[PDB]
């Protein structure tokens, strides 16, 4: 606090604010076909031979 | 092919990719023309002067 001698009035004093943040989510979109090539051939846990 | 193998040994029956070929969501069209020369499989055709399907080749005049 200031020193302020007696007779005089004194001194005012200033102040602040404050800030503001927005933010906005990104967005995600993967994908895949499915083709006949994608299942047609053979699987790991198919017997060998036959299927 | 006569004689079996009693022995102990071992191999690979080999290996399996996927080949993946579509990309999007278009409408898919479909034609055959007849060939003017071998094509392979999946391989960008163009059309001759004389109607057939030549495989595609830039620089041609």
């Amino acid at each position: 606090a200031p020193f302020v001698a007696p007779n005089v009035q004194g001194r005012v004093i200033k102040e602040s604010g404050y800030n503001t943040k927005t933010f906005k989510p990104a967005y995600v979109k993967p994908k895949h076909v499915i083709d006949p090539n994608m299942i047609i051939p053979r699987q790991p846990g198919e017997a060998l031979g036959t299927g | 092919t006569s004689l079996p193998n009693y022995l102990a040994g071992n191999g690979d029956l080999g290996s399996w990719e996927p080949t993946q070929i579509f990309a999007g969501e278009a409408d898919i069209v479909t034609e055959g023309g007849a060939a003017g020369a071998d094509i392979e499989i999946y391989q960008v055709i163009a059309k001759n002067a004389a109607g057939a399907m030549v495989p595609h080749d830039p620089t041609a005049t």
